[PDB]
């Protein structure tokens, strides 16, 4: 598809987030 | 058309139509929107496609129009362009039928008997259709010119 | 042997004119139903034996044409029926795809009622078998597709009458 | 066949060494330069009968005296052989672009040519009028690419330098 | 908006890694393609008016119900808005072709375009037909020589077809 | 279609030559044989050469080979000139 | 009509196939079935086959039903091969006489 | 929709106030003029096919190249001659819509807005439509204030094309 | 495949391929990317498509597995599922070939002679393929289920 | 008579295994060139008579097979040539589409060199005609398409040798 | 004026920073292409009168009504012919300015801003100027990347006219 709304595609901040500190994107 | 001879093929074989036959009747009818646009271009360009068609035909075959040629004078030259209007019409049928079946049983079956019996050089009328092909494919994009030209050269093949 | 496109091209060619707006108007109408006819001809090919088994059991299975003396008594004569009903369900499938009943009278209807009278085949029971076969065909392909396939069944029944 | 392979396996074979890194590096040049010189081998092949036709009559337009009796192009058969020879020299240039060097020219066309053109009384200046017309009919980004016109011309005037 | 070079760096930074030698050579051959990519973008913008007005003329021939009274493209303003949307999609597809990445195309052309056409009542399946008619009108105009040297552009034309397909599924 | 629909004994079309040929088969033999007529002496028709060598298709070699012996013929040599062997798909 | 079977006139003039082969391939051709198969009924196709591939009319009623059921199940390619592969063809014409 | 009725509502609603006599006088002038406007709308409707077929012929007699040149933009085939007379009936139908409504509102949205993007794209020339609208002005056969109401919306269309 | 019998069709007719034949070889090879995805779904779902295929087959035909049925016991039931693995494999061939030509000359030509000669109820094996069809089309979207189911019902038609 | 897909399916079927990654790897390679082969077969159908006219005039038009005593003297014998060369240009078109030369030896190569020796047809001049016909075919369809169509011409020339 | 030099300055001055290597490469690419563009502009200048006389005659051949119809808009008189060879020389001079500068800047400031307003007012057809530009694209005699730079600004003006 695309990125979610507002997210600049390619500059996500959840790329290599740890799983232990990962927060699910609403 | 592709619908009628895909039937009569499977008709003779005592069977129904395979996926190879029914995924192409399916593929042809979704192609039907694009076919009518292509035939619609040649429909009201017959004034230029025929008149410029006979343009290059006489420049390439001045014998047929020179005194002694079959299409000599005001009379035969009018009929000289009449046949090109015929064959340009049959190509519009073949494009909409998706096959040269309309062109086959009209203007192709036994065509050499007619033109030999009329004294017309059959090679000359083949040159006329080729001149119409360059005018026709010049009126359409590359994706279409691979079709509209595609039916002319079949008529070129059967006409010699 | 003409389809809807062949019949449209013939009438537009027989006057020597191009394919105007009215000729292409029907052609667009045929291409719209092109998706419906293939799926209709798809399921009919799958359930060919099942449809004929349903029609004969629903129309003429236990009538006294089936019993001795009736027109369908001997096994050769019974086997000729389902062979015979297969053509009606098959050629009707061709008319449903071609969108033109020209193939029926070309290859089925001509010399048909004149042939059954020779053999002494009851035309009355034949049409009711095709009517029952038309009824089950509307079950499979749906309503409108059954309307299309059904439109060629009664064409056979009309001319065979 | 004088080529890029047959100098690095003719000098190594006379030396008695395996193909070292100095000789594998030379065939790395046979991958970069051969992207262009096969394009001039393909355009020359697909249009050869019109190039020699446009070139071979410049032999006779410049030297019109060849159709005189007693001279070299005097009848029908000797004119067809004169167009045949420019088709030969345009064929070996197509062979030299696809080899990689001047191999098919130095063995097949050039070697012995100064002994047959003197014995059969052919003017060798008439040959280079046809080849140098082909070098100057070359439009560089229209006929082929910019680099493929360098490769095609550099075998053409090598052949001119051989005949003169 | 990030191009094909910044897409690699954005993935490496979330790993905390340097770019390895097999990734630099995959980027040095994108530079080697180079001039062939700018030849494609030059050919689809020099003809950008002809791509839209021919594919539009070929769309109401196949679907004449769009320009009948009661169709979605019958008036002057509704016809001009139809040709406007096709120029916007063709503009952003050529942005993604020069970038090597479809990021700018779905950041600011395709986000909410499907829900816009549902609100207006525009048939989004017929909008997808118009994207596909602009696709092959520009695919066929990419692989013709006509002033370019002879070579292989087959992987770049397959890349350009992917942007036209992405825009055509993100609209219905 | 093909000759193996389900026909065997006790079936409506008469029990006949059933060949294992696929849909539109493209295999054909090169056969050689003599076939004396054994019927010319009460019919008195003109005479035709009985030693023939011809290409028969795979679709109808078995019927022909079954018939050549019907009238006392002798088959001197046959080969499969056109077609593959053990080929699942592709005989069409 | 300027029709042409150049491949069949090839393989018969060289003797690569018999006249019977050339006749059978003519029967399974598409210029044939467009001529004498499509416009007719399987009933009428059986009688028109006998006039062509046998030079005579049907003889009995059982000779119909044997050859109608074959055409009923295998079409033109199954019918013409069942006439060309009969004994009555071979007694009159084997491989050389049209 | 520029109607005299809706320009009064939008004037009072810009400042959040009721309809005063500034607004009831503006919609009084629609009703006094509506007698002459509604008789022109019946007269242009009843003679529509005479005016459409007459004005399509008026373009061919002034611009004969439009029936001779090859291309999809010109009326040389029967397809282009049918799309020409479709456009003249679009221009005449908008004029009767404006006489019914009262203002130049229907032909603003349905005809004028977006028009010059269309003529530039499809290579249509706006001088063809001025010549066709010049024919309808000289041949509706009306007189008085019935003619002045009709000629105003015809001249409004000529100024947008020029 | 569609490529091989569109050739042998035009082969017999002494002619080349028409636009109707060459615009479908063209249309089929662009369809080839989508065909391999469909066959890739059925390739590693044979564990469920076969085992659930024989699921409904025994619930609908307990006679064939009951004592006296052809597929009775641990032995025949294993071969009872083996044939379904065969026919599920041939459908993957037909999807990639775009036709039932692979299914035609494998598992369809003379199939009634085999199963009649094995004592197997041919109607029973037809019921097995129908049960596999509902499992197969349940694994794909509507656009694909009109194909994967489309080849099964052809096998159903020829198997009775 | 197998295409590239038929040959891939046969080899994958003949071992009784599914279509693994290597079998589909070649199939993807064939589908990539599917667009090239149709356009190659497109122009060859158009210029069939022109290609054969170019080959014979370029290879064996004026040689003494054309003159009296040569193998091509009489008009029946000359007319058999262009009929004969039409099959080579036609069947090579089929191999170019099917991507497999199985159709050539199935329908052309078998009994071919054994037939020309019977008639006394010169195999040497035949191959050079096909070589010249291969040369003009690379003119029309381009370089790589000529490489494809040319790959089946020399297959005929090899087996016919 | 839009230039590869000035668009690098304007995108750094908008952000308020010094010229980095983002901007030093955009003007490095202007200097690589400048040799092809300056040979394309020297050749279009030296053959300008041939291209101006020829392109005007190429419009009178396709549209012969422009030398026939009376009125001020058409090239019927000698005054309307002189105002047409002046219009072709304006379109050609802006192309050689764009090759020298390095972008579509001089024909934006001087020709295409306000172009659709002065065509509709004085009743000029943009199809006249397209055929005048298709002639120059087919008759400049340039080759290779020299012709790629010239035909890129000719094709830019055809997109604004259409
Ligand atoms: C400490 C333990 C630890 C983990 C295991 C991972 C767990 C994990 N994986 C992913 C994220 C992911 N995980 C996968 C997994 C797979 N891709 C496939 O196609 C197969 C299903 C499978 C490969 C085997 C994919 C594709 C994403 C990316 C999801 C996305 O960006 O849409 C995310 C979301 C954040 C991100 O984008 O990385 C998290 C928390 N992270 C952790 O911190
Ligand atoms: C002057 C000296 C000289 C060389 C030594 C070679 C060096 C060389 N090999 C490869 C590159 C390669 N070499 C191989 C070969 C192999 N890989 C295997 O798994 C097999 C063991 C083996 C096959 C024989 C493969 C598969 C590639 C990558 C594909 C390719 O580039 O062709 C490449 C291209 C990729 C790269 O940049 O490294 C180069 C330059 N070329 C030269 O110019
Ligand atoms: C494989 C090698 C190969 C070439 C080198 C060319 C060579 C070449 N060019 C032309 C033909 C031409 N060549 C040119 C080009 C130019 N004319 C000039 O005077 C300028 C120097 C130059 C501009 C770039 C033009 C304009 C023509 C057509 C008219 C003419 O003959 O001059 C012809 C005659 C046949 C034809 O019309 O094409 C030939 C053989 N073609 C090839 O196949
Ligand atoms: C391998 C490459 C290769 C070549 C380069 C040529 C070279 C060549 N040319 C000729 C032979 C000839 N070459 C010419 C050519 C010319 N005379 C003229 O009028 C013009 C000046 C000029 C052509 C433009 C003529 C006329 C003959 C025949 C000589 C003769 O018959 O006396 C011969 C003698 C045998 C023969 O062909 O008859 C040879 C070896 N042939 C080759 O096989
Ligand atoms: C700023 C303006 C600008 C452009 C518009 C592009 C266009 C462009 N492309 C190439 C260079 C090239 N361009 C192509 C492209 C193609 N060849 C084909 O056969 C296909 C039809 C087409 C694919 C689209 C190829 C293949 C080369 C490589 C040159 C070669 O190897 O011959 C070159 C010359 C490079 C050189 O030779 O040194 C230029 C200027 N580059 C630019 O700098
Ligand atoms: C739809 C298929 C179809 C075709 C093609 C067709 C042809 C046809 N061409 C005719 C005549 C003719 N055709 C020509 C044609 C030519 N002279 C030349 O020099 C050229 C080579 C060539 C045209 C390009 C001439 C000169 C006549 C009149 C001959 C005479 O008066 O003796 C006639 C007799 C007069 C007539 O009824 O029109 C027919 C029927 N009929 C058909 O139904
Ligand atoms: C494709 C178009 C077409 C048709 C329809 C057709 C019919 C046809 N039906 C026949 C017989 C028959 N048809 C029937 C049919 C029936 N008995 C009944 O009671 C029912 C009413 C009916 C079944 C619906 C029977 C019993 C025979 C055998 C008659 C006999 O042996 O005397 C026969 C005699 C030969 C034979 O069956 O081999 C023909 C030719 N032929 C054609 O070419
Ligand atoms: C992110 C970039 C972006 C895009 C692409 C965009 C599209 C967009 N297209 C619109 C309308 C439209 N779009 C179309 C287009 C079509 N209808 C058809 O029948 C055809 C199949 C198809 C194209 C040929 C039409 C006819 C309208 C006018 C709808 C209306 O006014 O009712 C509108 C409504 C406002 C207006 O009238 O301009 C928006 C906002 N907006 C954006 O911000
Ligand atoms: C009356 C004397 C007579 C015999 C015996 C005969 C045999 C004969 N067996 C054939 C094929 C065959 N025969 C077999 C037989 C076998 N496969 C095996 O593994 C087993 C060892 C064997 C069964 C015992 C098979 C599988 C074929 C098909 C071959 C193929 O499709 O390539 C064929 C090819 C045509 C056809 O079947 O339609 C003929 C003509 N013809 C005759 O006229
Ligand atoms: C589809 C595969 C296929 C091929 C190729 C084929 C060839 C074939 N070539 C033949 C004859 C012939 N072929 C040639 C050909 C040539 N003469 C020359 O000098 C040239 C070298 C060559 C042309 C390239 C000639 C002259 C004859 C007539 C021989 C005669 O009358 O004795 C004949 C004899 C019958 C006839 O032509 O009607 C056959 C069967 N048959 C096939 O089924
Ligand atoms: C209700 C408001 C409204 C207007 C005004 C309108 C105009 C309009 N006229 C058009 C085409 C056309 N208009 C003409 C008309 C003419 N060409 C000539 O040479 C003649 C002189 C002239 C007739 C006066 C022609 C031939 C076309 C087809 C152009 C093409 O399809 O390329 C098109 C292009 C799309 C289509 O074919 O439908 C539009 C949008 N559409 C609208 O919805
Ligand atoms: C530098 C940018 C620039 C442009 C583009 C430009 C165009 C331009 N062309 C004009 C007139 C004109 N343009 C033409 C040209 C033509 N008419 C024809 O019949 C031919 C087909 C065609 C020429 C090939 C004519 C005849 C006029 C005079 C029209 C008039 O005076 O009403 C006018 C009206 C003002 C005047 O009388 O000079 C402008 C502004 N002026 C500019 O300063």
């Amino acid at each position: 598809q695309l990125a979610p709304p507002g997210i600049p595609p390619g500059e996500d901040a959840r790329n290599n987030q740890s799983l232990r500190q990962y927060v699910a994107r609403p | 058309s592709i619908v009628t001879k895909s039937i009569v093929n499977a008709d003779a074989e005592a069977r129904y139509l395979s996926p190879g036959e029914l995924d192409r009747i399916k593929s042809f009818v979704l192609s039907g929107q694009r076919r009518l646009r292509i035939a619609q271009t040649l429909t009201e360009n017959r004034e230029r496609i025929v008149k410029q068609g006979g343009q290059q035909l006489f420049q390439r075959r001045p014998d047929v129009v020179s005194p002694g040629g079959n299409a000599y004078g005001e009379e035969m030259t009018a009929t000289c362009l009449r046949d090109l209007d015929y064959y340009l019409r049959l190509v519009t049928y073949g494009i909409i039928a998706g096959d040269v079946t309309p062109i086959e049983e009209i203007g192709l079956v036994g065509v050499k008997e007619m033109y030999s019996a009329l004294g017309t050089p059959i090679s000359g009328v083949a040159e006329g259709i080729r001149c119409m092909k360059d005018v026709a494919c010049s009126l359409l994009s590359g994706e279409d010119a691979a079709e509209v030209g595609f039916y002319f050269d079949y008529t070129l093949a059967a006409m010699q | 042997m003409q389809d809807a496109i062949t019949s449209v091209i013939n009438a537009a060619d027989v006057q020597g004119k191009y394919l105007d707006a009215n000729s292409v108007e029907k052609l667009r109408g045929y291409f719209q139903t092109g998706e419906l006819r293939v799926r209709a001809a798809a399921t009919i090919a799958a359930n060919a034996a099942t449809i004929i088994k349903e029609a004969v059991a629903k129309s003429l299975l236990y009538s006294d044409i089936t019993r001795p003396g009736g027109n369908m008594y001997t096994t050769r004569r019974y086997a000729a029926c389902i062979r015979d009903l297969d053509y009606y369900l098959r050629y009707a499938t061709y008319g449903m795809l071609a969108g033109d009943p020209s193939i029926l009278d070309e290859r089925v209807l001509n010399g048909l009622k004149e042939t059954y009278n020779s053999l002494g085949v009851p035309i009355g029971a034949t049409i009711q078998a095709i009517q029952a076969m038309k009824e089950v065909t509307g079950s499979l392909v749906g309503s409108d597709a059954g309307k299309e396939m059904g439109l060629y069944f009664d064409y056979i029944c009309s001319g065979l009458s | 066949m004088k080529s890029v392979i047959t100098t690095v396996v003719s000098a190594a074979d006379a030396a008695g060494r395996f193909p070292s890194n100095s000789d594998l590096e030379s065939i790395q040049g046979n991958i970069q330069r051969s992207a262009a010189r096969l394009e001039a081998a393909e355009k020359l092949a697909g249009n050869h009968e019109a190039v020699v036709k446009e070139a071979g009559d410049a032999c006779f337009a410049k030297y019109a005296y060849l159709k005189n009796p007693g001279e070299a192009g005097e009848n029908q058969e000797k004119i067809n052989k004169c167009y045949r020879d420019v088709d030969h020299y345009m064929r070996l240039v197509n062979y030299c672009l696809v080899v990689g060097g001047t191999g098919p020219l130095d063995e097949w066309g050039i070697a012995g040519a100064r002994e047959v053109y003197r014995t059969l009384n052919l003017p060798t200046s008439a040959y280079v009028a046809s080849i140098a017309y082909t070098r100057d009919r070359l439009c560089v980004p229209r006929d082929m690419s910019a680099q493929a016109g360098v490769e095609f011309s550099a075998y053409l005037d090598y052949l001119i330098n051989a005949l003169s | 908006m990030l191009d094909a070079f910044a897409k690699v760096v954005a993935q490496a930074d979330a790993r905390g890694e340097f770019l390895s030698n097999t990734q630099i050579d995959a980027l040095s051959k994108m530079v080697k393609e180079g001039n062939q990519r700018l030849d494609i973008v030059n050919k689809v913008t020099s003809n950008a008016s002809a791509i839209v007005t021919n594919s539009a003329r070929a769309l109401f021939a196949e679907q004449p119900q769009l320009i009948q009274p009661g169709g979605n493209a019958y008036t002057s303003r509704r016809m001009a808005a139809c040709l406007r949307d096709m120029e916007i999609v063709l503009r952003y597809v050529s942005y993604a072709m020069i970038a090597g990445d479809s990021s700018v195309l779905d950041d600011r052309c395709l986000n909410g375009l499907r829900e816009t056409y549902q609100a207006l009542g525009t048939p989004g399946s017929s909008v997808a037909v118009a994207i596909q008619k602009m696709k092959d009108a520009s695919v066929a105009l990419a692989n013709d020589t006509t002033g370019t040297p002879i070579g292989d552009c087959s992987s770049l034309v397959a890349e350009l077809a992917g942007y036209f397909d992405r825009a055509a599924v993100s609209v219905v | 279609a093909y000759d193996m629909d389900g026909t065997g004994a006790g079936s409506l079309e008469p029990r006949g030559i059933k060949s294992s040929a696929v849909e539109k088969d493209s295999r054909c033999f090169k056969v050689t044989f003599v076939l004396p007529s054994q019927s010319r002496l009460y019919t008195f028709r003109e005479l035709q050469n009985v030693y023939t060598t011809k290409m028969v298709p795979f679709s109808s070699w078995y019927a022909e080979q079954q018939r050549i012996q019907k009238m006392g013929g002798k088959i001197l040599k046959v080969e499969l000139v056109a077609g593959g062997q053990m080929r699942s798909v592709g005989n069409q | 009509y300027g029709f042409s079977f150049s491949v069949l006139e090839s393989q018969v003039k060289n003797g690569q196939i018999s006249i019977k082969e050339f006749v059978r391939s003519l029967g399974k051709s598409s210029v044939y079935q467009k001529q004498f198969y499509q416009p007719y009924v399987n009933s009428r196709v059986v009688e028109l086959a006998f006039r062509h591939f046998l030079g005579r009319n049907l003889s009995s009623l059982a000779e119909f039903q044997k050859f109608f059921a074959i055409l009923s199940k295998k079409g033109l390619t199954g019918l013409v091969d069942s006439l060309i592969n009969s004994r009555e063809y071979s007694d009159y014409f084997n491989e050389e006489t049209v | 929709m520029k109607t005299p009725i809706t320009e009064a509502i939008a004037t009072a609603d810009n400042q959040g106030r009721f309809l005063s006599n500034t607004e009831l006088q503006a919609v009084n002038g629609r009703y006094q003029r509506a007698t002459a406007s509604l008789t022109a709308a019946k007269a242009l409707t009843g003679s529509a096919q005479r005016l459409i077929t007459g004005a399509a012929q008026a373009v061919y007699n002034k611009f004969p190249y439009t029936t001779q040149m090859p291309g999809p933009a010109y009326a040389s085939s029967a397809i282009g001659k049918a799309k020409c007379a479709r456009d003249i009936g679009y221009y005449l139908r908008m004029v009767t819509y404006c006489l019914v409504v009262g203002g130049t509102g229907p032909m603003d949205e349905y005809l004028v807005a977006g028009l010059e993007e269309i003529n530039r794209s499809f290579d249509l020339s706006p001088s063809w439509y001025i010549e066709a609208l010049q024919y309808i002005k000289n041949s509706h056969g009306l007189s008085g204030q019935v003619a002045n109401e009709a000629n105003a919306y015809i001249d409004y269309a000529i100024n947008t094309l020029s």
